[PDB]
């Protein structure tokens, strides 16, 4: 440890003492890297320990198992469970491996050399050394580029992943033909984020999700080598701030935006987050209501096309503002929905009247009856209805836990951006301590 | 009738806000 | 309405490019601090 | 076809461009603002140097 | 009446604190414990 | 007056007067138990479904 | 659930998620031990 | 009162005890923390 | 081979509770690492011993 | 001189000698706010009535259509549009734009982009004067709050009709419909924000009283007490030890700040942290994580249910659930 | 009154805190305040011009 | 597009383009009515598509000569009837008829006049049965109530639901009766083989009545239509 009178940093801003201490700081990230793996192993074994494999997975309050189950471990057709031993392995694998990271986090933080500059020259770095930073950048682009390939190799050689758009209920599919067309891949990035377009949440097939990772696997290896052999150009010297805290706040601006995207992708995308495992989306559970309550007129035989509502709009089926046959009611706002239990009921002109009255599979209504009940709107003590719903059931969707947590986690990092990116800009200039009281600028300016 | 009385009092408030910025009493040091 | 959409794109990408090429023009040396 | 319109909200066209005059509007305005910046780079300091940023 | 309650306080506080209405004096640092 | 004679005119103000009717005609059965009043489920205002 | 050779260890595994919260509480304990120097 | 709920709470006592025990054993023996 | 595994796995927690507690005490004592250098290597390797030993007989259970 | 056309231009934007500073956030803040201001005035005065719910019953919001200041609003975008980007050119005629909820989505997109950048130039001027930069952090607490009621809440609901209208009576409907669906008063983030402003007003009434009550005698009694301060002076205008000495007697001595730099941090940190939770409150309530729900919770033996106050607040919410959007719901759940 | 006073608690607490006078050398700027000092702790001139 | 030009498209290839608001145009067919086949043919995929909505407006100007004025459409693309089906009986000299019963035979539509004010209706040709020659299928159809019976005003009034309060016109009259309109067809081109015929129509119906609070108006409709036979 240290003290305040040698560094000017109190007990609460204490981790800022080890900015210029390379070796302690290395132990600080390794120890924290242990806790991420340690949370991954402990929470996985905890959720396996309370897992009833006959009820659906999203009903039991689970968030880490559908991540493993999307990859296709112990799952069968329609979202069923075969065996829960691979869910036990990864919780065991992370938990033992965290102690290996745990020992290195204790070691370098206490006994290992506090500045690994002159002893270990490959590892020693000064924050203004630009060539060394672009090296340490460029090494990790490989380690983060190779990790993209593991998903590609597991989807093309090692059994494949859960493709929820497979016919007759989704199951595990080896994606043989990845869509690698650059015009198809980069069409998502420069697409608008508003409704009907949906910037990157609207990737609808498994053919692209692993198809995209071939790009980001290749680029981060091509880009990783680029920063090893090059230094930043003189416009990048005229643009950025080259301190230690400045590199942090650049990152905090990035992973603030990362949180808002995972906030939205777990709320809208039922392709990377399949509805059999994470539960239905908000738009899926609302569109499940009007479909199941259109089956509840076919048993009585009234005309769903001629069913006029109270406002003269159509009780069951009406027309989109771009002219398509959609559902009606207050669920008209969700007409941009697509789902594998409903897409075999759509023709050119939206969904077909002749097809809906005749060509309903029995399993499609069976899935669209669970999705009426398990709508994601709940409460905070896990009641699970509308706010005017009494203490009867105990359910709130993992989509609602992931969208709320990763909004707030991905929000304060933007406040984390505005803290450090202002402070690093100030302290590089000189006046982070305050006004000089002798030669200050405002006394040397004109009025008004 | 009152629809033009309302819009007088709205742009009347925006009048002072113009005069309170550019024609303010200039603060003089010391 | 196409005549209006080609005008907004001229307006936006004018001001967006004053932004991007404004911060590149040695903004971190536009400070009252001294060294 | 009572009226004529864009028909371009749910299409997902890149950057919202549908007429190729918009791409030249997107690019031609960009190149002009770049051209004025590149000429005026002579006044913004010459950091062709080992390490010459706003360092700390 | 409820407005005159404020008037009773303000003129009640003006009579008791009449000597220091214009701001307090220079040295009042005697009161440190 | 203008909303009385015309079923086409409304504002958020007239949408708020209906919501105040929804608070009065619903919670006052239990809120004021000294008034000993009961309500049929047809006398309280609703929308539909 | 857990495998059957592992099922007598369910009470220990229901503590394991709470452990990383106790690391931030330890850092206030240690700073009280140095008495906030 | 179960045997499962009891041994869980016995398990929580041991870990929570193990936290400050590292601090106590260095505040007495070593003196470098 | 169930009870062979359970005694081996109760043995792991006892060793880990030693290594969670004792190992920061070994580092943060003055000259405690130069003294108990080979001592910790016994405790660390016995942790690495049992984790494969528990790991191998899972195929037999 | 030898300076370029561009360098002449950059030594004017970043010039601090201007009456209002522009900066590089202000070159895209100023044309967005003047856009959003000048369209807000027109739709507050002359907007034709908007179908808000898609059921083709247009809601009036203009002063020229028999409204006053309180009932005036800029009506949100229709339910049929939802989250589709609906600019002015996608509509065939201009009146088709106005009837469908046009100028709501034009304002909010230019407003929110404007106030993200008003936060920007609060940093930028503070770098141009040598100030420490964290005023831009403190302006993020309303910016977090205004981003939620306009953008983060229509995402989780799926439509810009459920966002907040730009009107005084329009706001009051949004407060009522929200608590009917989500029970905001029984959510601890709204409890923090309520303490954020009741604490925030107390910490301004109390701090501002003691500085006035410790002013040094420099003027007469006919002259106002504000004439003792002359602008830009160096010496302190009020006794600080006397105010800590007063407030130390008032409750106890440990309950005060003697360090005035630690005081003014506490005044900044208390409401700003408090508004951050009530900004994240309805951000999490946008994704349907409502609040507490203690309905039918206190029960006795023989299976009977005792009322609490939480069952009384139920009856208020249940009386407003069945009244909002009165001609919309064809089905017995409010999923949208 | 309530929302207006919450705004004056947040600005004045932040305007003072960001216009402080450099009087110490540690970056913990709360340490540099002798409360009996005759001079003020922040710059009312600079805070005006901001 | 033709029929199988539409049918080759997937759902992603059509969503948001307004192609699905259209009726399939036909290129191959007989222009001069060669066929004259008789008997029973299944009137299938009978969808129409309007062009111009003009209203019989009682004029602003005091002169007692009514006219039809051009309008600005306020709904976006909800105006096309689709998937109405039935039987298209044909005779020998040219006598033929059509009877339809199902499908989307009604669609709501508001529209705007100059002067600012608006007017709504639901565009329907439901339960229409016209006879005659292949140039005139002139006949009559019904117009249902625009609002339902359970429709509420801004003040909580209405026939099926609602409380009350000279002003008895505004609550005691909440009508749910159906009026009558007039529809004219014309067959233009016949395909002999694939069984799909097109044509031009002209239809006329009342607008809306505010549940009996203002006298309604009558609207001319032009446009094209389409009908298959198998
Ligand atoms: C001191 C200061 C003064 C006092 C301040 C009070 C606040 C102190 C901190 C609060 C934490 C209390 C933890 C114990 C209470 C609790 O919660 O205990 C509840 C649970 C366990 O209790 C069980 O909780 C269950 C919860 O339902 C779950 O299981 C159900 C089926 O059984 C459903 O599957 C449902 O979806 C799922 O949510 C059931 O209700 C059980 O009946 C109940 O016994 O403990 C838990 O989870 C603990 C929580 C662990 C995760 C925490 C992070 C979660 C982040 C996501 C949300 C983002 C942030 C909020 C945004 C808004
Ligand atoms: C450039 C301007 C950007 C402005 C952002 C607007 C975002 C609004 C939005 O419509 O966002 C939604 C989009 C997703 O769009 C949705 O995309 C969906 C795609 O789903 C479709 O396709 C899917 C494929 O699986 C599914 O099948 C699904 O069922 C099917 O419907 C639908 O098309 C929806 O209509 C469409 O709205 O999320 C995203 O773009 C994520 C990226 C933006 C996140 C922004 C969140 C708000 C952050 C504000 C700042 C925070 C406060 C900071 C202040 C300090
Ligand atoms: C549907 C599709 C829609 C598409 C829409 C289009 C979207 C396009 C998105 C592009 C986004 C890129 C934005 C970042 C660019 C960063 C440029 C930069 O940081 O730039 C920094 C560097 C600096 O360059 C250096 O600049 C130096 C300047 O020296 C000068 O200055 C020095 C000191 O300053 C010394 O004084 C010296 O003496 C003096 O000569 C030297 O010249 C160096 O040789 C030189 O390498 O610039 C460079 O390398 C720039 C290299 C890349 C240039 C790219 C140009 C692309 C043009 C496309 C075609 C446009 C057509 C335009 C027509 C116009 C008329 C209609
Ligand atoms: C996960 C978060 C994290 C991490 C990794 C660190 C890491 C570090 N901090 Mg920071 N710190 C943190 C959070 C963190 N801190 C928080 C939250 C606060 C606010 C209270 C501080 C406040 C703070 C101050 C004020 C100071 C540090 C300092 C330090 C460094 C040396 C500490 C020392 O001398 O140990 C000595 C401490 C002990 C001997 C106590 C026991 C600690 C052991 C390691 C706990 C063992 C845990 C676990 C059971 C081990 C498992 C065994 C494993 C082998 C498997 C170290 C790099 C110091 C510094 O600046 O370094 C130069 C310093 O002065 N920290
Ligand atoms: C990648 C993450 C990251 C990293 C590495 C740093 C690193 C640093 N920060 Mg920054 N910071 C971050 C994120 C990060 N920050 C975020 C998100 C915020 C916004 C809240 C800030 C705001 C911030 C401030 C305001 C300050 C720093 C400071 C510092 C320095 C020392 C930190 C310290 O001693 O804290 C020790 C840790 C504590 C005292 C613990 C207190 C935290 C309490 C317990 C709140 C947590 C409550 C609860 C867990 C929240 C649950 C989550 C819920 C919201 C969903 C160091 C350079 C300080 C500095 O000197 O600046 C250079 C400083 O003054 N940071
Ligand atoms: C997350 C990892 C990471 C990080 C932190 C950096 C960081 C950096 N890079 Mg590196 N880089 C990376 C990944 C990364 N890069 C990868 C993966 C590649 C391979 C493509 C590169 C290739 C690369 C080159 C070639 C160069 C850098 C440079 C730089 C430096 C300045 C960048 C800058 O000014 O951005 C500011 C951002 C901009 C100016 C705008 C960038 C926006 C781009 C163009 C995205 C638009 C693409 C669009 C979607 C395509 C449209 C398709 C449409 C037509 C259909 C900075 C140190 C520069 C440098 O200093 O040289 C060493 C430099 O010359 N990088
Ligand atoms: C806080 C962070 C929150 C998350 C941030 C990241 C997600 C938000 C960004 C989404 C992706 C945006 C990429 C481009 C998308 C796009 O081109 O849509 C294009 C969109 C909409 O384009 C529309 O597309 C439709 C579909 O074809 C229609 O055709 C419309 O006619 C067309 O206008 O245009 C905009 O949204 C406005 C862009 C202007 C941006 C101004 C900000 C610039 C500020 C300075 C930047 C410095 C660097
Ligand atoms: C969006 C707009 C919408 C419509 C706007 C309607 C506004 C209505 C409210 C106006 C409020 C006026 C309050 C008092 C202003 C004031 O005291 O200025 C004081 C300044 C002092 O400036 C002084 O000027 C001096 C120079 S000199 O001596 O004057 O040459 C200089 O020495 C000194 O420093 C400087 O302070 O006086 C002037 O220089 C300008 C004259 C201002 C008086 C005329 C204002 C009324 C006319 C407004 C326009 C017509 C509106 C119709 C109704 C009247
Ligand atoms: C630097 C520092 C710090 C930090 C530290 C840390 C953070 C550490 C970490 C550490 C870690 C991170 C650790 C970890 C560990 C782990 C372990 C040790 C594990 C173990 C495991 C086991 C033992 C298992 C078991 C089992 C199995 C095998 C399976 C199932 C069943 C059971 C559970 C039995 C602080 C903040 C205090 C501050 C001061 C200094
Ligand atoms: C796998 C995947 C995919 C793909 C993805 C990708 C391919 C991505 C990429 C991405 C990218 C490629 C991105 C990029 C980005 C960029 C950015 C984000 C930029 C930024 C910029 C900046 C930040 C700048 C700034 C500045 C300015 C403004 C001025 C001056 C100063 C400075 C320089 C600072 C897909 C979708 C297919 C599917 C799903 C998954
Ligand atoms: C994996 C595993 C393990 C390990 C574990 C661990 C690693 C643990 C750790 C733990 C820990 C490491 C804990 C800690 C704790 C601590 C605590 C719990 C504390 C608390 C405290 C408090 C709560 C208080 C605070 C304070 C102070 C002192 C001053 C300031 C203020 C206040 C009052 C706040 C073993 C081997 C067992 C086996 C099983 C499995
Ligand atoms: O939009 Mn304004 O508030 Ca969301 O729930 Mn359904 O939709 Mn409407 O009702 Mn309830
Ligand atoms: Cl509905
Ligand atoms: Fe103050």
């Amino acid at each position: 440890g240290r003290d305040q009178e040698t560094t000017g940093f109190a007990w609460w801003s204490g981790n800022a003492r080890l900015i210029n201490l390379s070796g302690k700081l290395l132990g600080a990230h390794v120890a924290h890297a242990g806790l991420i793996v340690f949370w991954a192993g402990a929470m996985n074994l905890f959720e396996v320990s309370h897992f009833v494999p006959e009820k659906p997975m999203y009903e039991q309050g689970l968030i880490l198992l559908p991540h493993i189950a999307t990859l296709g471990y112990g799952v069968g057709p329609g979202g069923e469970i075969i065996d829960t031993f691979p869910y036990f392995v990864s919780g065991v694998l992370h938990l033992i491996s965290s102690a290996v990271l745990g020992f290195g986090g204790v070691y370098h933080s206490l006994i290992g050399p506090e500045t690994l500059e002159e002893s270990y020259p490959f590892f020693g770095y000064v924050w203004k050394d630009k060539n060394k930073m672009t090296n340490i950048l460029g090494y990790h682009l490989i380690m983060l580029g190779l990790g993209a390939w593991l998903l590609v190799w597991k989807a093309m050689y090692f059994g494949g992943v859960y493709d929820t758009w497979a016919p007759g209920g989704g199951d595990v599919r080896v994606i043989t033909n990845p869509t690698t067309n650059a015009a198809v891949i980069f069409g998502y990035l420069v697409k608008s984020p508003f409704g009907g377009d949906g910037w990157i949440c609207s990737v609808d097939n498994m053919e692209d999700i692993i198809g995209g990772h071939i790009w980001i696997g290749t680029l981060e290896i091509l880009g990783g080598i680029w920063h090893i052999y090059t230094t930043p150009w003189p416009w990048a010297r005229r643009a950025f701030v080259w301190s230690g805290e400045a590199y942090l706040s650049y990152s905090l601006g990035a992973i603030g935006v990362m949180g808002f995207i995972a906030c939205c992708m777990s709320w809208f995308n039922n392709t990377a987050y399949p509805s059999e495992f994470y539960g239905p989306t908000g738009p899926e559970a609302s569109q499940s209501q009007a479909f199941t309550f259109l089956v509840r007129d076919q048993r009585l035989g009234a005309n769903v096309a001629s069913a006029q509502g109270p406002t003269g709009l159509g009780k069951y089926l009406m027309r989109s503002p771009t002219g398509e046959i959609i559902f009606g009611g207050e669920t008209m706002r969700f007409w941009d929905f697509r789902g594998p239990w409903l897409e075999p009921l759509r023709g050119p002109n939206g969904l077909d009247l002749n097809k809906l009255k005749n060509d309903i599979q029995p399993w499609q209504e069976r899935r669209a009856a669970e999705y009426m009940t398990h709508a994601p709107l709940g409460s905070l003590n896990s009641v699970g209805g509308v706010a005017t719903e009494i203490n009867a059931v105990n359910f709130v969707s993992p989509r609602s836990w992931l969208a709320c947590s990763h909004f707030c986690l991905g929000f304060f990092f933007f406040i984390g951006h505005l803290w450090h990116a202002g402070r690093a800009r100030a302290a590089a200039a000189g006046f982070e301590k305050g006004i000089d009281r002798f030669d200050e600028p405002v006394l040397s300016m004109r009025p008004l | 009738m009152e629809a033009l009385v309302y819009t007088f009092l709205l742009v009347g408030t925006l009048g002072i806000i113009f005069f309170s910025i550019f024609f303010r009493d200039p603060p003089r040091m010391i | 309405m196409l005549t209006l959409k080609i005008f907004v794109y001229t307006v936006v990408t004018f001001f967006v490019c004053l932004f991007i090429f404004g911060f590149l023009s040695n903004d971190p040396a536009r400070n009252p601090g001294k060294n | 076809l009572v009226d004529e319109r864009m028909n371009g909200d749910g299409t997902g066209r890149p950057f919202g461009v549908n007429d190729p005059v918009l791409g030249w509007v997107l690019l031609g305005v960009f190149g002009t603002m770049w051209a004025i910046w590149f000429i005026g780079q002579k006044d913004l300091g010459d950091f062709e140097d080992a390490d010459d940023g706003l360092k700390l | 009446a409820l407005l005159f309650f404020f008037g009773h306080i303000w003129h009640g506080a003006r009579t008791i604190f009449r000597d220091v209405f214009a701001g307090i004096d220079d040295d009042i640092n005697d009161q440190v414990e | 007056i203008r909303a009385a004679e015309d079923p086409e005119f409304e504002t958020f103000y007239t949408k708020n007067i209906l919501l105040n009717e929804g608070i009065r005609a619903w919670m006052a059965a239990q809120d004021q138990p000294h008034e000993r009043l009961v309500f049929p489920e047809e006398v309280l205002p609703r929308g539909n479904a | 659930k857990l495998p059957e050779a592992y099922a007598p260890f369910a009470p220990i595994v229901d503590v394991l998620p709470v452990i990383p919260v106790f690391f931030i509480l330890l850092a206030f304990v240690w700073q009280a031990a140095v008495s906030f120097r | 009162m179960n045997i499962e709920l009891a041994l869980t709470l016995v398990s929580l006592v041991l870990v929570v005890s193990a936290g400050p025990l590292v601090v106590v054993l260095l505040s007495a023996r070593g003196g470098n923390l | 081979m169930t009870s062979i595994l359970q005694v081996a796995l109760l043995a792991l927690i006892f060793v880990s509770f030693a290594l969670v507690v004792g190992v920061p005490v070994v580092f943060a004592t003055p000259n405690g690492w130069t003294d108990n250098k080979g001592a910790v290597f016994s405790g660390l390797s016995l942790w690495l011993l049992l984790v494969f030993v528990v790991g191998i007989l899972n195929s037999f259970v | 001189e030898n300076s370029s056309l561009w360098a002449r231009f950059c030594e004017w934007i970043t010039s601090t000698e201007n009456r209002l500073y522009i900066g590089w956030f202000g070159v895209i803040m100023i044309p967005c706010l003047l856009t959003a201001t000048s369209v807000f005035i027109i739709a507050f005065i002359a907007a034709p009535p908007v179908d808000i719910d898609g059921i083709r019953e247009p809601v009036s919001g203009s002063l020229l259509y028999g409204n006053n200041i309180i009932t005036g609003a800029v009506i949100p975008t229709s339910n049929a549009i939802g989250l589709h980007f609906y600019p002015i050119w996608e509509a065939a005629s201009l009146d088709e734009w106005l009837y469908n909820g046009g100028p709501y989505q034009l304002i909010v997109c230019h407003f929110l982009l404007g106030v993200y950048c008003y936060m920007g130039r609060e940093w930028e001027l503070s770098f141009r004067l040598g100030m420490r930069p964290w005023i831009a952090v403190a302006y993020s607490a309303p910016v977090a709050a205004a981003s939620a009621v306009f953008l983060v809440y229509p995402i989780g609901q799926g439509s810009f009709s459920d966002g907040m209208p730009l009107g005084i009576s329009g706001t009051f409907n949004f407060m009522i419909v929200f608590q009917a669906e989500h029970n905001i008063l029984m959510h601890p983030f709204h409890m923090l924000g309520v303490a954020g402003v009741f604490g925030g007003s107390l910490f301004s009434a109390m701090h501002g009283s003691l500085v006035t009550s410790s002013l040094i005698r420099e003027t007469t009694e006919n002259e106002s007490a504000n004439e003792g301060y002359r602008f830009g002076q160096e010496e302190e205008t009020y006794n600080i030890v006397a105010a800590h000495g007063y407030f130390g007697r008032l409750i106890f001595q440990y309950a005060s700040f003697n360090n005035s730099r630690s005081l003014h941090f506490f005044l900044a940190a208390w409401p700003v942290i408090g508004i951050w939770f009530t900004a994240l409150g309805l951000s999490t309530m946008a994704f349907n994580l409502n609040g507490f729900n203690f309905n039918q919770s206190v029960v006795d033996s023989q299976g009977r249910v005792l009322n609490t106050w939480a069952d009384i607040i139920n009856r208020a919410n249940l009386g407003m659930e069945v009244m909002h959007e009165r001609n919309a719901h064809n089905f017995p759940l409010d999923l949208a | 009154g309530v929302l207006g006073a919450a705004l004056l608690c947040a600005i004045h607490g932040a305007t003072v805190e960001n216009t402080l006078f450099e009087d110490g050398d540690g970056a913990n700027t709360f340490r540099a305040f002798n409360p009996t000092q005759a001079e003020e702790t922040y710059s009312m001139v600079t805070a005006n011009r901001f | 597009l033709t029929f199988d030009e539409i049918q080759g498209l997937t759902y992603l290839q059509v969503k948001g383009s307004g192609i699905a608001n259209t009726c399939p145009v036909l290129e191959s067919g007989t222009t001069n009515l060669k066929e004259l086949k008789a008997g029973s043919y299944k009137l299938e995929n009978f969808c129409i598509e309007p062009t111009s909505f003009t209203v019989k407006e009682e004029s602003q100007f005091k002169g007692g000569e009514t006219e039809f004025v051009k309008t600005k459409l306020m709904t976006r693309l909800t105006y096309t009837l689709d998937a109405m089906s039935g039987s298209f009986k044909v005779g020998s000299d040219g006598s033929a008829e059509l009877k339809e019963d199902d499908g989307i035979d009604y669609a709501a539509t508001t529209v705007q006049l100059p002067g600012g004010e608006r007017v709504a209706f639901l565009f329907t040709i439901k339960q229409f049965d016209g006879k005659g020659t292949l140039d005139g299928i002139k006949g009559d159809f019904l117009v249902p109530s625009y609002r339902g019976s359970s429709f509420l005003d801004p003040k909580g009034r209405g026939g099926s639901t609602g409380y009350d309060n000279e002003e008895l016109l505004k609550e005691n009259v909440k009508i749910t009766k159906a009026l009558k309109g007039s529809a004219v067809f014309s067959v233009a081109k016949v395909d002999p083989v694939t069984g799909e015929i097109a044509g031009v129509f002209e239809s006329i119906q009342p607008s809306d009545t505010d549940l009996g609070a203002k006298p309604p108006k009558d609207i001319k409709v032009t446009g094209l239509w389409y009908a298959q036979l198998k």
